[PDB]
RNA sequence: AAUCCGGUUAAUAUUCCGGAACCAGAAGGUGGAAUCACGGCAACGUAAAUGAAGUUGGAGACGUCGGCGGGAGCCCUGGGAAGAGUUCUCUUUUCUUUUUAACAAACCACACCCUGAAAUCGGUUUAUCCGGAGCUAGGGUAUGGUGUUUGGAA
């Protein structure tokens, strides 16, 4: 709970990117403090996060939750199975 | 049947063994039609001007045994 | 041939006689299709099996690993599967040894 | 910032799929002729065969014999690796006229050629010259 | 795997005649091409561009129903032309006909790629379907159902 209210508070306090090409895109340009992938994403998709985040030297978080949740979660209407945020701002999430 | 746009290749084409007859044809829309029988296609090529037309009668090797109007 | 089948597909053609005559038109080629992912391969006009042959090398496969038989996409995901489960044995062992 | 010159990549794109490259320089800033995070990669297209001590010299030579491969790919195609190969002859070889003047895409070939070459002969980077199946 | 048109008999025609194509297999020869070819970020393209054993993939090859779109022929019809009518007068009127094959050439539009990161939701079907598993938009790529211009062919 209190890492989705940290969440929420970036979405709208830090910089952040729901999506695979454009957490794709900041994690190779390394700008992307952690990353967030839900449960349910393929493990393909995961472990390419994964070791591109292992590169890039980022935070990477595991949401219990499937994407659904994981944008129930963000606020947003449509599922994002994995999101990066580079900046927390006023939230203190990284 | 390929449509011949080039005189030059219809010549050699003509020149060379697998050529046996040639027909000429005058359309009402004054326009003479070339037309060479081969092994397996039969080359046409339209010439709209009569003095082209005529240099390219007495450039036709002789051997050819051209046709005029059918 | 009575009883018409699908065989007797037939269209209706003008005939410079001024008489209506009818065609069998043979069945349309179908490309090739990916192995994996199932779709249609993209650069494979669509021919009949036995007029492919004819056709030139070139003009039946696409230039680049896995072309003609395994699409761009499946064949991106392959060489990328490969490459990430290589790295796992590979950690995998250091980690055994 | 994973992108760094002199390592060891794999390509997932176009007709040298799956083909082990070196990046030899990072255009990640952008250019006019790529408007995207291009770079300048070598890679080799025939990895060299076995070489067998029994085989004559010219057989083991034409084994070991390499056809390199200099593209400008985007870093999407790409694909990073952990490991690293750094040459003296392949630093300062890469400019916009070299892909310009194709006499010179031929001369930098050659030359990439027989830095690789010289590199099997040495016995370093095999997995690099290795080739790898998918 | 592969054929059309016209003509022809007292009786036979995709078979015969005339003209025009196509498929399969076979060797050499001539010209061209590479020294196991290049280009494009990419989808992929091109006159070519060796591939044994061994290992796979695809076509063949796949139910049924409904609506939509495309094309062809047929039907309808406006003129143009031709002939045959009808016609004291009226009726620019009545009826009939008005062709381009196989095949071969050049060009002519839903799936994917590139830039892109979107909800203030957009695009859009006759029928609301898709979109951070990346929308709309821009640029491409391929598939050409077809259509254009011919050749055939007057």
């Amino acid at each position: 709970d209190t890492i989705n209210s940290k969440l929420a508070l970036t979405m709208k306090s830090g910089k952040y990117v729901l999506g695979y090409k454009s957490t794709l895109k900041t994690l190779r340009s390394g700008k992307a403090k952690l990353i967030l992938i839900a449960a349910n994403a393929p493990p393909l998709r995961k472990s390419e996060l994964e070791y591109y985040a292992m590169l890039s030297r980022c935070s990477v978080h595991h949401y219990s939750g499937n994407n659904i949740d994981l944008g129930t979660a963000c606020g947003k209407l449509f599922r994002v199975g994995v999101l990066a945020v580079i900046d927390a701002g006023d939230s203190d999430i990284l | 049947p390929r449509q011949i746009s080039d005189i030059k290749q219809f010549l050699e084409i003509a020149r060379r063994k697998d050529a046996t007859s040639a027909r000429i044809k005058k359309n009402t829309n004054k326009d003479v039609k070339f037309k060479l029988r081969c092994s397996k296609y039969l080359y046409t090529l339209v010439v709209a001007d009569a003095k082209k037309a005529e240099k390219l009668r007495q450039s036709l090797p002789p051997d050819l045994t051209v046709t005029e109007v059918g | 041939l009575a009883y018409n089948t699908r065989s007797n597909r037939t269209r209706i053609i003008k005939t410079p006689g001024n008489n209506i005559r009818y065609l069998h038109i043979k069945k349309l080629g179908t490309i090739p299709r990916c192995g994996d992912t199932g779709v249609p391969l993209q650069g494979i006009p669509a021919l009949r099996p036995r007029e492919f042959a004819r056709l030139s090398h070139n003009k039946k496969t696409v230039q680049r690993a896995y072309g003609g038989c395994l699409s761009a996409n499946a064949v991106k995901d392959r060489i990328v599967r490969a490459f990430l489960i290589e790295e796992q044995k590979i950690v995998k062992q250091k980690l055994k040894q | 910032k994973i992108l760094k010159p002199g390592k060891v990549a794999l390509i997932t794109r176009g007709r040298f799929a799956g083909k082990k490259v070196v990046i030899l320089q990072a255009i990640d800033q952008g250019s006019k002729s790529h408007p995207f995070g291009h770079a300048v990669v070598a890679g080799v297209e025939r990895y060299p065969l076995k070489v067998t001590k029994s085989m004559g010299a010219k057989r083991i030579a034409r084994r070991s014999r390499v056809k390199p491969f200099i593209k400008v790919v985007n870093y999407n195609h790409l694909m990073p690796t952990r490991y690293a190969l750094e040459l003296d002859n392949l630093k300062g070889l890469i400019t916009a006229d070299t892909f310009k003047e194709p006499t010179q895409r031929s001369a930098a070939r050659k030359t990439v050629k027989k830095t690789f070459e010289e590199k099997y002969q040495s016995g370093k980077s095999a997995w690099f010259f290795t080739p790898l199946r998918f």
